[PDB]
RNA sequence: GCGGGGUUGAGCAGCCUGGUAGCUCGUCGGGCUGAAAACCCGAAGAUCGUCGGUUCAAAUCCGGCCCCCGCAACCA
RNA sequence: UGCCUGGCGGCCGUAGCGCGGUGGUCCCACCUGACCCCAUGCCGAACUCAGAAGUGAAACGCCGUAGCGCCGAUGGUAGUGUGGGGUCUCCCCAUGCGAGAGUAGGGAACUGCCAGGCAU
RNA sequence: CGUCGUAGUCCGGAUUGGAGUCUGCAACUCGACUCCAUGAAGUCGGAAUCGCUAGUAAUCGUGGAUCAGAAUGCCACGGUG
RNA sequence: UCCUCCUAAAGAGUAACGGAGGAGCACGAAGGUUGGCUAAUCCUGGUCGGACAUCAGGAGGUUAGUGCAAUGGCAUAAGCCAGCUUGACUGCGAGCGUGACGGCGCGAGCAGGUGCGAAAGCAGGUCAUAGUGAUCCGGUGGUUCUGAAUGGAAGGGCCAUC
RNA sequence: CCGACUUACCAACCCGAUGCAAACUGCGAAUACCGGAGAAUGUUAUCACGGGAGACACACGGCGGGUGCUAACGUCCGUC
């Protein structure tokens, strides 16, 4: 489960998730899984998807992960009132905007990549699509 | 706040005095400066004395 | 240089063991007698044979013969 | 003065012909000789730092500069501003006199001396060599010294490359190997 | 928690903007460092405050090799 | 490097003179020659300029790079300024120490009539 | 949720204004006894609970964490 | 009025580095010497004085060069003031403003006053 | 008789390098001795403990058995005491 | 109670038991002026010397430093070194900033006298922002200002201060 | 003492490519705010002084957010 080794500050504001994404194109591999929706991917979701797609491709080829969960999400303990300061960090997320390529993969066939990305996408909250590397 | 305050009495014989602070543990020697004395309108030597 | 902060420094005469006399300026004040100079030290003739590598077979042959 | 004029005629001719220099000023020359004496033990005792200053003044006829720690370091338990060394800078006439005195008296008296090292030229023609005992300088009195110290000589020259500085030092019959 | 403290606002910022006619001695900007540097007819106070020394209109300009912002008082 | 250090030394007093809007007398000192000029408060145009490379001032001197030469050029620049009505200026040492040749030029200009 | 604590194998001092680690029992090697205790002599030992941070330097100072001991968890 | 050099600016990288070449009649720099003026927490290195035997080697100036730094459109994108709408965590429509990054490209500065040297 | 003058020393000889002698078919593991160079620890010894009542203790050499060579051990012998 | 950043929506201001840290001091030089200087870190060479002491050269260009937290500054250095000194003066202040107010803050310049510098000039504390307590009552020094018939005095006022 | 090679191991600095930041900025709007000039419109709508107040529990909706579960007809600000 990916999480930052160190951080400048422990807690971070809730924020907003407006705008479009930056990593629109497949940069390293030959196939990518692009998000068409909007939301936040937790570390557990990223780990589960990575395990699913690695097992699916039987540890062949190479796999990149273009996202990293760096936003700390807090929540208050069970049965406490609304004040008394901010809650304790429980998990980490990565804000996702539409068009963001989450994972990349090469070294395996096309249809095998299709099946691996489908199995991976089946464990994610946001809606995804399959994209291939394009010249220029 | 180990730095305690003192007064600099004029040497001109007038009762005029300035006031400041000093660290009596590391500077035991008395303070002497030339300051303006507005009664005689001249810069005279002021000597450190007990604040009382 | 400053006037008085420095040590006394003037001309002397140094005479080597090999008779090579040199006139130089130093702080000794009195004259000086050298036991080895640069022109007499064995770094041209003595320091060649100093390796003392040694031979085992020539030495063996020297001790006895057949 | 002897090595100075010796340089001004013989060394300049030798370098001009063996390096094919176009200008006389391109020929390397020695600018300064620094004499450092790192006294780490001075933190424990001040009575042995003025002694080191005295014998350095005896060796080269200048009152040395009592250097101080640039930055605090715990590994040697010193704080910034502590005096831990003494140095001397030699330029011009005094530099030439000390150079001739060293090359003709000091180095032949080094115990088990078998030649210096030609691999101490710092890659930019500035040679630096260290002596193990200060008794090689006849200015000091052997019986009246209290502890055997040591120093390090640094010969700073204007030579850009490494072979130019080596050739310049060799032209004065330096005892390399 | 241990995060309840804060300090009172210092009311900094530019008090007279460019092309404004001001009287001598009036504060132009209250700053912390020397974000704006004093030009002609503008002095720098104890806390780096730039103040007009003569009546006129405020002039902002970028000058120097370091691209520093200077404030001067144009003649009027 | 030395020239850069000298410019760095002078560039504080030059800004102060400009801020005070004073017409300044700049002196430039080289080993063989010495130069002097009085520059207007805007700093972009000079008013009078005297220097030892000028033949008219050079031919009366044994060597152009000594104290007497400095005194001569200082007196010359002072006379030219007074002739043109400029009499109240500020002296700009231009990074050199106010001693020797620069001090010689300054007191010569002072006794010659200039005010600084 | 709040105060105190974590130190040679065990029980414990001192962490003092951050440069410096001490006691008893225990342990090791000789001595006494025929032998084992008791006794005598000489030795040794610690990364001061974990991890970040400010210093030239943290067992000491700061913040988070784990364990142990008390205190409180009431009006309905 | 043409070239070169020095001083003070305007402007603050299209003006700055790097590579190669080039400059000494004058100027500038390194250079020679240090009782004196003055100076080194030691040192004529710096600072200072008295000078011209040598060299443009270093530095500095000039010229050439796109390996960088730097500037940079047009068009598109993001954001947004006003009014309206939706599937309302976020978007879309009418209208006005319109980036940043990147692309083609530009680019080895330009200019004012004074003085000196060489030619007209 | 001379020298050393309270020192790690002209005390002490360990350790190590080079060159040898003798015995024995054969001195590497693993003999004794010699020459040159080297000169550790040691400055009278904690708790404790041993021998000795007269030619004894202490101290200084000499011989023998074993044995081709190989004792600071053992068994004897005398000198001072 | 006070200071620094964010929350704070590109002038100012702006709340929560919101997110993070500090202050209740220090300095007779660590202040003023004149003159001078440039770090951090790394590479190479060098006696003890070691990853790290001091020396020489190079790369680098402020990633360093500021008496202390953070932010904004700083090469003309506000950072570092040396000489001389008390402007850490007295009475004032055109004109502004920020406050409901009490108040707090910036300020050229005038008069007297002073320090540094040859001089133009700079200096009314410290690179700036925390380092703090209104009033009453009482203490000390100065000043005929006042002084209950008059002359004093006590007490009170004013100035400096606890 | 020097060292000897290679080992499905980790990895500083630098170079190329790709993201993230409220407490990061070599860039950077729309708005908003201050000032100057002009015309039209508005029952001076603006400011100063004096007499009298009330109010200092706010609510929801849009936009920008903190906190909460990007929960609440939740809570706290800015603006309409
Ligand atoms: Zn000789």
């Amino acid at each position: 489960m990916l999480q930052p080794k160190r951080t400048k500050f422990r807690k971070m504001h809730k924020g907003r998730n407006r705008g479009l994404a930056q990593g629109t194109d497949v940069s390293f591999g030959s196939f990518g899984l692009k998000a068409v929706g909007r939301g936040r991917l937790t570390a557990r979701q990223i780990e589960a998807a990575r395990r699913a797609m690695t097992r699916a491709v039987k540890r062949q080829g190479k796999i990149w992960i273009r996202v990293f969960p760096d936003k700390p999400i807090t929540e208050k303990p069970l049965a406490v009132r609304m004040g008394k300061g901010k809650g304790n960090v429980e998990y980490w997320v990565a804000l996702i905007q539409p068009g963001k390529v989450l994972y990349e993969m090469d070294g395996v066939p096309e249809e095998l990549a299709r099946e691996a990305f489908k199995l991976a996408a089946a464990k994610l909250p946001i809606k995804t699509t399959f994209v291939t590397k394009t010249v220029m | 706040g180990i730095r305690e305050k003192i007064k600099l009495v004029s040497s001109a014989g007038t009762g005029h005095f300035y006031t400041t602070t000093k660290n009596k543990r590391t500077k035991p020697e008395k303070l002497e400066l030339k300051k303006f004395d507005p009664v005689v309108r001249q810069h005279v030597i002021y000597k450190e004395a007990k604040i009382k | 240089m400053k006037k008085d902060i420095h040590p006394k420094y003037e001309e002397i005469t140094a005479s080597c063991s090999c008779g090579n006399v040199m006139k130089i300026r130093s702080t000794v004040g009195h004259d000086l007698n050298l036991d080895v100079c640069s022109k007499c030290h064995p770094f041209f003739t003595g320091k060649q044979r100093d390796v003392a590598t040694g031979g085992r077979v020539d030495r063996f042959n020297k001790r006895f013969n057949i | 003065a002897k090595l100075h004029d010796y340089y001004k005629d013989e060394v300049v001719k030798k370098l001009m012909t063996e390096f094919n220099y176009n200008s006389v000023m391109q020929v390397p020359r020695v600018e300064k000789i620094t004499l450092n004496m790192g006294v780490g033990e001075a933190i424990a005792d001040k009575k042995l730092l003025d002694n080191a200053a005295a014998d350095l003044a005896a060796i080269s006829g200048q009152k040395p500069l009592i250097t101080k720690a640039r930055k605090s370091v715990a590994g040697f338990k010193i704080r910034q501003g502590y005096p831990i060394g003494c140095k001397v800078t030699l330029r011009g006439e005094r530099m030439w006199e000390f150079f001739e005195r060293l090359i003709t008296i000091a180095v032949p008296r080094i115990r088990d001396f078998r030649g210096l090292s030609a691999k101490s030229f710092d890659g930019r023609g500035n040679y630096s060599m260290g002596v193990r005992e200060q008794i090689i300088f006849p200015e000091i009195d052997y019986d009246k010294v209290d502890r055997v110290r040591g120093l390090d000589i640094t010969i700073t020259t204007t030579a850009k490359s490494d072979e130019e500085g080596r050739a310049l030092l060799a032209a004065f019959d330096f005892p390399f190997r | 928690t241990r995060n309840g403290r804060d300090s009172e606002a210092k009311r900094l910022g530019v008090k007279r903007f460019g092309g404004e006619s001001v009287l001598a001695g009036s504060i132009i900007v209250r700053q912390r460092g020397t974000k704006f540097h004093a030009g002609a007819n503008v002095g720098c106070g104890r806390d780096h405050t730039l103040f007009a020394k003569a009546d006129g209109k405020v002039k902002f300009e970028v000058k120097g090799p370091k691209n520093r912002k200077f404030i001067s008082i144009e003649a009027e | 490097d030395k020239k850069s250090a000298r410019i760095r030394r002078a560039t504080r007093a030059r800004r102060k003179l400009q801020e005070l809007g004073a017409t300044r007398l700049v002196v430039h000192r080289t080993p063989r020659h010495i130069y002097a000029q009085v520059i207007a408060p805007n700093g972009s145009e000079v008013l009078v300029a005297a220097s030892t490379v000028e033949k008219a001032i050079a031919e009366q001197l044994k060597y152009t790079g000594n104290k007497d030469a400095a005194a001569a050029v200082g007196k010359a620049v002072a006379e030219r300024a007074l002739e043109k009505g400029i009499k109240d200026v500020s002296f700009d040492r231009s990074g050199f120490q106010y001693h020797g040749r620069v001090q010689a030029l300054a007191d010569a200009a002072r006794e010659a009539g200039l005010q600084f």
